[PDB]
């Protein structure tokens, strides 16, 4: 047989990189208040997220 | 595995005795008995090897087995010997000269062995441990007779982790250089497989000793040797045909460096053979190069096969015999290829026959040597593979003498061309 | 659809199971005795042994000699490599003719290869550890294998990788949520990027965005190519390989193309027949087609029939349109078909019969037909005719022109006056030399 | 010489020349007890002693 | 059709005005 | 070896006197006792430009004699041999071939001092400052003998990265040209690992820095084509490989300018002195009326060295010419400068002690009947054949049996192995046969 033993536990900085992210997606439509439309950029003097 | 059966692939070698006595149908080649026991001659001078520059023309009718000799005499010499076949019109080239090309022609027939005992150390890896902070580890190496431990260096680490090493892998480590090869999987190079695992090649582990002396040999020829000396691109070789030495040190360089090293017992010498079939294509001068090229001490033996008579030497208007220059033809020493009678004809037409696996009858073989007497013997081999199609088609088992006479009339040789040729056809 | 080309009619050489000729299949009418000839050599090709042969269809020009030769090819089918070459190509300016030879020789060659491949995809979801008991010393505990989560249209599946595997992941530094591509028999991983189901509404990183991975997470499919002993040549001579200075001369045009016979068999043949005996790739051994072969010197003629001799060549199919010729590149050397006597007597000879009246109506009639032309019985008729009188390559060109004086007097058919007044129109070879003659 | 005829075949080997200071002389001859890959050892006839 | 006309060119040549400075946290 | 394994000089007595027998020759006492004229002004180093011509039919020694002129001269002089056919070359002018073959037909030796620095480094430090590229290093040699703190270039620097050395390792540095070799890590640190990838070479001894000289030898040609296609260093030159990589087709106004005038001022001041060779060039008869018509320039040149061509033709037609016929396919405004040598036409006697002498050089011991008989197949055929037949009758000995050449053999080997005239007689008799 062969076999893989890589060992770093002497430290958490190895044991810490599994956990790193584990998140899920949360950009949504940022519906626009004036058609409802899959909007598209923020504008930077009112931070909103317009479409049209 | 496939590849295929040429027109020259039925001899293996010169059908010759430890006396240099040709035999009539032995190792392939049939009668030509005078010009076998010639080339067996020439053979036996070039595995002795300490005569240089020697030249030998094959001149004969056409389709009598002039370049059948060749090839015989090219398989009986085997290997471990160069053989370099070129026809006469492969010389003239656009980015390098007609002597140019025949300096590369006869040095790429020259060849240099290197015989070097690099030690190595070859066993099954057991474990690979390595401990980053310099890294530094250990190995347990195992053959089949004992195991050993070895501490790892750092560029030893650095090595077996590009090669991607493992356990139960079987290695050769060069010590001298450190370079790894790895030859396989042991049984043991199981990885235990629960998970992508794709690879389950296992193999026997090394036997013998742990770390053992083997002997190493790298054989380069001349051409090789000046090519990758020539300029910092050494690549030339497989790259492109693009050269053009200078005849300055480089090449006078090579020559004194072999000298010194068969001097001092490093690599001697290893002479080899050119064939140059179609000679007469050769320029006026190409033959005057030749002259005294053939004169080198580095200079392999030659042998030019020969269908002309007395006709005009290419590049001018001499006529000579064979279209080569009585200056040339001086330093040759000439063999003449006879024509094969009824029963040599018959016979070659036999054992091609059975080469290329195709079962005639008896008198399939009459109707084919009378075809091959009255027409080219070549014409009468070429026959057969056409005749065995038609058999195959109509699902028969041996060619019979109908399919050879369908084959006949279907196909045309050379003179019926001509006496068919009646109108314009557009000259 | 494509163009109509002069050989777009021709499928095949329409013989019987039995060898014999038919007498209009596959668009050749006639010719037998030259397509069951030719049949012959077709069935030589399929058997893929018995290589290093040469075949001469010779006769007047403009018979069937390429009609034929190239339906060779249709008959034997696309599979089968087939490299067309008129003897007016060998001449270059930055390459031999014998090398030019040489790449068309085993250029014909064809070597298909054939390869199965696991692959993944799929946007990754989570990664984890499989943690064990320390193999050594108390100095912590190990880990034996990783558990990847990836998320496809299909489903979601978890798979182990070894720590090889983990490692090669922290060097490329991808995280949780993007898509990975693994394969199993080399071990490679690669980065496709963020996936579109997560797309962004402004960001403008340019990834070549992978879209929805659609699939199973797990994909095998053998792939098969096609790939000639020539490419494999240009290939190896001239690499574009990586930052390796040497290669980095591609900003040449690089003349002093030819190649080297050390490579050509030290390096290339030997992984050939070694795919070829561990069953990895098949041979394909191919035909090499030269039309206008009395074009080559006696040069070319002599390393043609040295070269053909060779165990690896591949078939040719020489042809010939002139009688007892000039060899060119000699001063004043008469030989049959242009070719030498040394060079035919190596060569199996068709002799490509001239065509009846009877017959080349049917050729025009299937040319007719080809191109869309509605010829009606009289001009079919007419045509025949004027073509005897004059060769059939003009007999049959006149029918474009014919159909368009048609479409434009308002006909749907190739009419009698039609082909008259295109006839008037234009002249032949002869009519033309007549006129050449009775002037200065 | 003979150390750089003797360092080519993949072998250690210590100095023992007239220069070497006592205490190097010392050191060599302790090192000399369990030597890895080491079987031969060098000397000299008048500062053999 | 955006080639710049040499009206626009000398009208541009104006005083300026300041950006604006934005802090909006709503809809 | 053979074809001119036996030759090795003209074998000349004190008073330049032909000898009969002796040195590898015989006959030939006229040519023989003339060419020792040729060594001499060779040797001389006084003349330039002079030209010989050995004429004679072909196996006549002509070659032979030109081969035991290199000999005399001793390899301290260059001898260049050359074909006519070398100056068809496709990447540089004809008439540059052959003004370069003129070129490195001349001789240079030169003594040279050239220092070293060479020791198992113990540190390499970079001397750091702004510019923001490195300064200086400092690199810590030690050697059996003593140890040295020296400054070297960033370029040096560069070199040692390239060769990927560390601390503590051998190295091999040279201040002339730049290049800096790794001879190995140092032995003392074998003994850190089992196994590494290392090359182990012992303390170098000595003094760290060392002067050292050489008395080297080049060719003027040689200093051409440095000084034409330069690689040196310090730069990326190496552009070389790509820039146009032909033979560079050299220019007179450096040929004839920067590379004398240095060379001058090397020999003047006692650093060089110059050698002039020979240039034997075999075959003339092939090369061009524009070559034939550049020879008289070149030697009417005061540089030129001493010329000598190989005739072979009675009376032909000039090459590049096609029309206009003259003595040894050579036009008389070249035949005119130059000092023709007779090679007499061989006779069987002397023909005879030639096969001796190449069989008793050939390792063969063949028989006083077999030399007898070899005696009548050379007065039937040519001497080079006769003497060619030679070593298949040494096989065929071996292979009979015998420890020596008897008729028998030499009869099969002559009956194997046809003649020039017979193999044309043949092909006479079969004209319409061989195509
Ligand atoms: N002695 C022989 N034994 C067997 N085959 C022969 C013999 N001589 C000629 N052949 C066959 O004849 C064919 C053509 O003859 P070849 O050897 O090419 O003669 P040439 O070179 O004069 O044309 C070859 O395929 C060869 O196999
Ligand atoms: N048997 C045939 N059936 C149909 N068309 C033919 C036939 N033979 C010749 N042709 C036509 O004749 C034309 C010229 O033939 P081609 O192959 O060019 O002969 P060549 O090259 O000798 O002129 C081709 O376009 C082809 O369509
Ligand atoms: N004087 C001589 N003594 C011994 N051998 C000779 C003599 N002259 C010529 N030979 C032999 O004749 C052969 C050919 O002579 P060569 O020098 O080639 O004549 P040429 O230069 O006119 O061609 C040589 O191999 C040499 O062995």
């Amino acid at each position: 047989c062969s076999r893989t033993f890589i060992t770093f536990s002497d430290d958490a900085t190895f044991e810490e990189w599994f956990p790193q992210g584990r998140p899920p997606k949360v950009p949504v439509r940022e519906v626009c208040p004036v058609t409802h439309r899959p909007a598209l950029y923020r504008d930077p003097v009112t931070d909103i997220p317009y479409a049209t | 595995r496939i590849e295929r059966i040429g027109a020259h692939s039925h001899i293996r070698g010169l059908g010759l005795d430890d006396a240099l006595e040709p035999r009539q149908a032995s190792q392939g080649m049939v009668g030509q008995l005078a010009a076998r026991r010639a080339a067996g001659v020439v053979l036996e001078m070039i595995r002795e090897g300490k005569i240089a520059g020697r030249a030998v023309l094959i001149a004969g009718q056409p389709g009598t087995g002039k370049t059948a000799i060749a090839m015989g005499m090219a398989q009986a010499l085997g290997p471990d010997t160069p053989f370099t076949a070129i026809a006469g019109s492969e010389i003239f080239s656009l980015e390098m000269s007609k002597t140019e090309a025949l300096t590369q022609a006869f040095r790429r027939s020259i060849g240099v062995r290197i015989k070097e005992e690099t030690e190595i150390i070859e066993g099954e890896v057991v474990e690979i441990q390595i401990d980053r902070p310099s890294k530094v580890g250990k190995l347990t190496l195992k053959t089949t007779e004992m195991e050993t431990i070895y501490d790892l260096g750092t560029k030893m680490i650095e090595s077996l982790t590009k090669d991607k090493v493992q356990a139960g892998d079987v290695i050769t480590i060069d010590k001298a250089t450190g370079k790894i090869s790895k030859l396989g999987r042991s049984f043991t190079r199981a990885r235990d497989y629960d998970a992508m695992g794709s690879q389950t090649k296992f193999v026997q582990c090394p036997d013998g000793e742990l770390q053992k002396r083997k002997e190493v040999v790298h054989t380069v020829s001349l051409h090789e040797i000046d090519v990758i000396n020539s300029r910092t691109q050494g690549f030339l070789a497989l790259f492109s045909g693009d050269t053009g030495e200078i005849k300055s040190e480089v090449r006078e360089q090579i020559n004194a460096k072999v000298a010194e090293w068969r001097e001092e017992g490093k690599a001697e010498i290893i002479p080899g053979v050119l064939f140059i079939d179609e000679v007469h294509m050769l320029d006026i001068e190409s033959f005057s190069f030749l002259n005294r090229a053939l004169e080198s001490d580095m200079a392999p033996v030659l042998i030019m096969a020969t269908n002309r008579g007395i006709t005009r030497i290419r590049g001018t208007s001499y006529q000579s015999p064979h279209g080569i220059p009585i200056d040339l033809l001086d330093r040759l020493l000439i063999v003449s290829t006879t024509p094969y009678s009824e029963k040599d004809t018959k016979q070659i037409l036999r054992i091609r026959c059975e080469e290329e696996d195709v079962e005639m009858s008896e008198d399939a073989y009459t109707v084919l040597t009378r075809i091959g007497l009255e027409t080219s013997l070549r014409y009468a081999i070429q026959l057969i593979t056409a005749a065995s199609l038609v058999c195959r088609k109509r699902k028969g088992t041996e060619v019979q003498v109908d399919d050879i006479k369908r084959v006949y009339s279907l196909f045309l040789d050379e003179s019926r061309s001509t006496q068919y040729m009646k109108e314009y056809q557009d000259a | 659809t494509q163009r109509i080309a002069s050989h777009s009619h021709v499928k095949g050489l329409g013989l019987d199971e039995s060898g014999l000729a038919k007498q209009a299949a596959s668009g050749l009418v006639g010719q037998e005795n030259a397509r069951e000839a030719c049949g012959v050599i077709v069935e030589l090709i399929k058997s893929k042994k018995m290589a290093g042969r040469a075949v001469l269809l010779a006769g007047p020009p403009g018979t069937g000699k390429t009609a034929l030769a190239l339906a060779i090819a249709q008959e034997l089918g696309s599979k089968v490599p087939f490299c067309p070459m008129v003897g007016s190509e060998v001449y270059s300016t930055e390459i031999k003719k014998t090398e030019v030879l040489m790449e068309n020789f085993r250029r014909a060659i064809g070597l298909r290869i054939k390869e199965t491949k696991e692959v993944y995809e799929g946007e990754v979801t989570e990664l984890t550890p499989c943690e064990t008991e320390n193999p050594m010393g108390g100095y912590g505990k190990t880990i034996s294998h990783v558990i990847i989560g990836l998320k496809t249209a299909k489903g979601t599946k978890q798979l182990k990788l070894d720590p090889s595997i983990f490692e090669s992941l922290q060097k490329e530094r991808v995280e949780a949520g993007d898509v990975i591509y693994i394969e199993a028999n080399s071990g490679a991983v690669k980065r496709q990027g963020r996936c579109d189901t997560y797309a962004t509404e402004f960001d403008l990183e340019a990834e070549e965005y992978v879209p929805l991975p659609k699939g199973d997470v797990h994909k095998k499919k053998e792939i098969i190519q096609d790939v000639t002993l020539h490419d494999l040549d240009v290939a190896n001579a001239r690499p574009q390989g990586g930052q390796d200075i040497l290669s980095m001369m591609g900003q040449l045009m690089k003349p002093k193309k030819t190649e080297i016979t050390d490579k050509l068999r030290g390096e290339i043949n030997k992984v050939v027949n070694k795919y070829i005996d561990q069953g990895i790739a098949e041979l394909v051994p191919g035909v090499l087609f030269v039309d206008e072969v009395h074009m080559l010197d006696i040069e070319c003629f002599t390393y043609l029939h040295r070269a053909l001799e060779s165990s690896i060549a591949p078939i040719v199919i020489f042809a010939s349109n002139r009688g007892n010729c000039v060899i060119r590149g000699t001063e004043d050397i008469t030989s049959p078909h242009g070719i030498p006597l040394d060079l035919l007597d190596r060569v199996m000879i068709i002799r490509t019969m001239l065509y009846t009246p009877q017959e080349m109506k049917q050729i025009i009639k299937i040319r007719a037909q080809t191109e869309g032309i509605n010829i009606s019985e009289e001009a079919l008729n007419h045509l025949g005719e004027i073509g005897t009188k004059t060769t059939l390559r003009y007999s049959v060109q006149l029918l474009t022109p014919a159909n368009l004086l048609a479409k434009i007097n308002g006909k749907d058919s190739i009419e009698k006056e039609h082909v008259e007044e295109i006839s008037e129109l234009f002249y032949d070879a002869k009519s033309s030399a007549k006129i050449l003659a009775d002037q200065q | 010489v003979l150390e750089q005829f003797l360092t080519y075949h993949g072998h250690l080997y210590l100095r023992l020349d007239g220069s070497t200071r006592v205490e190097q002389r010392q050191a060599l001859m302790e090192r000399f007890n369990a030597d890895k890959r080491i079987f031969c050892f060098i000397l000299s006839t008048r500062s053999g002693g | 059709r955006h080639r710049l006309s040499r009206r626009v060119l000398l009208e541009v040549a104006t005083a300026p005005d300041p950006p604006p400075r934005p802090k909006p946290v709503k809809m």
